[PDB]
This record gives structure tokens, sequence and C-alpha cells, in this order.
């Protein structure tokens, strides 16, 4: 009745891709993908850090 | 005699259809667990 | 919270706010326009 | 005779001339958003 719900700009798929990016960086590269270009590191060694 | 009218005597308060929904209404109803006059 | 607020905002269309109806067509047919102005003003004020 | 939604607005009717069920949907409405490049670049526009 004159009320409307507008869509989000990002779809739930895009949020699922961004959270997968955030996660894939967090897994493969430590904090480095925040601080600069993502640098790969073995996950056991990221844990030792 | 007397008898307990357990959970009974509700009826469709309007000719509306409502689907799978917990509607609420004010109307003349037999009070739940009231005390009906039983005749032999 | 959002569903309750939206459903409240919708239910408030049906409230009279001291007008002779909450249905705008009733006000536009149970009165002449110069009296209906007050009834619409009450509904506008309430809805607003 | 007629259906209501969760907000008790009418959602369907039975046709009294022949007893099939008509679902009632609102008449369509929405914002005319205009997409534009900068006017300091073009005068072409797109309407959403
Ligand atoms: C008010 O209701 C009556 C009863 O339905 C309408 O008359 C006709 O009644 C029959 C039996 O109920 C309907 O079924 C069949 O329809 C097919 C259509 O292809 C026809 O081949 C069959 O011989 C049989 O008639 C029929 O649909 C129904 N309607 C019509 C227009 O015939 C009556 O028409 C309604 N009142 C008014 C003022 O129209
Ligand atoms: C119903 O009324 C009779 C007689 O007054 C009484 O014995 C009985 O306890 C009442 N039952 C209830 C449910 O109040
Ligand atoms: C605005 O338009 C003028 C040409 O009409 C151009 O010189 C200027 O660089 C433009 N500025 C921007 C920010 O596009």
């Amino acid at each position: 009745n004159g009320l409307t719900v507008l869509p989000p700009l990002l779809t739930d798929e895009m949020i699922a891709q961004y959270t997968s990016a955030l996660l894939a960086g967090t897994i493969t590269s430590g904090w480095t993908f925040g601080a600069g270009a993502a640098l790969q590191i073995p996950f056991a060694m990221q844990m030792a850090y | 005699a007397y008898t307990n009218s357990f959970t009974r005597g509700v009826y469709y308060p309007d000719k509306v259809f409502r689907s799978s929904v917990l509607h609420s209404t004010q109307d003349l109803f037999l009070p739940f667990f009231s005390n009906v006059t039983w005749f032999h | 919270q959002n569903a309750q607020a939206l459903n409240t905002l919708v239910k408030q269309l049906s409230s009279n706010f001291g007008a002779i109806s909450s249905v705008l067509n009733d006000i536009l047919s149970r009165l002449d326009p110069p009296e209906a102005e007050v009834q619409i003003d009450r509904l506008i004020t309430g809805r607003l | 005779q007629f259906g209501r939604d969760i907000a008790d607005t009418t959602d369907a009717v039975r046709d009294p001339q022949t007893l099939e069920i008509l679902d009632i949907t609102p008449c369509s409405f929405g914002g005319v958003s205009v997409i534009t490049p900068g006017t300091n670049t073009s005068n072409e526009v797109a309407v959403l």
C-alpha cells in the first residue's frame, strides 16, 4: 500500500563470493592480503605465526 | 444436570478465508471450559 | 522488528484518527467536499 | 467469499457469478529512477 522493499546492491551470491575471498586470503596468505598484495604461506606456518 | 464444555463451540466469525495464520478476533463465543446445562 | 514496524504502519491505515471512516472513499461520498476537508485533514494528520 | 493476507488486506475473491477463485494483486507502481552519466560528459539518460 505505497510501501516498497528495494533490493540490496550486492546479491547474496556476491556476499558469499566476498566472504569466500576474505576466507581464501585468510587461509592462503595470513594477514598479508589486508596489509598489501596477498603473499602465499603454508597454513601450518601461518598458525605458528 | 451440569457438564464441562471442554474446548468446544468455536465457529467461523466471518466469511473470510485466512491461510495457515493465527488470526485473532473479538466476538460472542462459548467461554472455554464453561459449564453447560445438560438435560436428560 | 522491521516486520512489526511495517505491519504497524499498514494497520495504522485502517485507524480512524477521529474521522468518520479510515476509508478515504467513504469520506469522499458520505459528505460534501467542504466538510470532507476536515475528515481528510484528520486522516492526513493521523497517517502523517 | 474472499481471502485475506497476514496484514488482513484482501488477497483473493470468489466470483459470485461463477464460483472460481480470483487472486487479487495490487496495480503495479514504483520509482522512476533516472540513470545518467555526468551532464559534463553527455545528455543521454536511461530510465529504471
Ligand atoms: C449462474 O450459475 C449457472 C450455473 O453454473 C450458470 O449457468 C451454466 O451452468 C452450467 C452447469 O453449472 C455450467 O457448466 C457447463 O459449461 C459448459 C461451457 O462450455 C457447457 O458446454 C455445458 O453445457 C454446461 O453449461 C455453465 O458453465 C454455466 N454458465 C453458462 C454461461 O452457461 C449461469 O450462467 C450463471 N448466471 C448467469 C446470469 O450467467
Ligand atoms: C458447574 O456447575 C455445578 C453446579 O453449580 C458445579 O457442581 C460444578 O463444580 C461446576 N463446574 C465448573 C467447571 O465450574
Ligand atoms: C567538464 O566538461 C568540459 C567540457 O565541456 C571539460 O573541459 C572538463 O574537463 C569536464 N570535467 C570533468 C570533471 O569531466
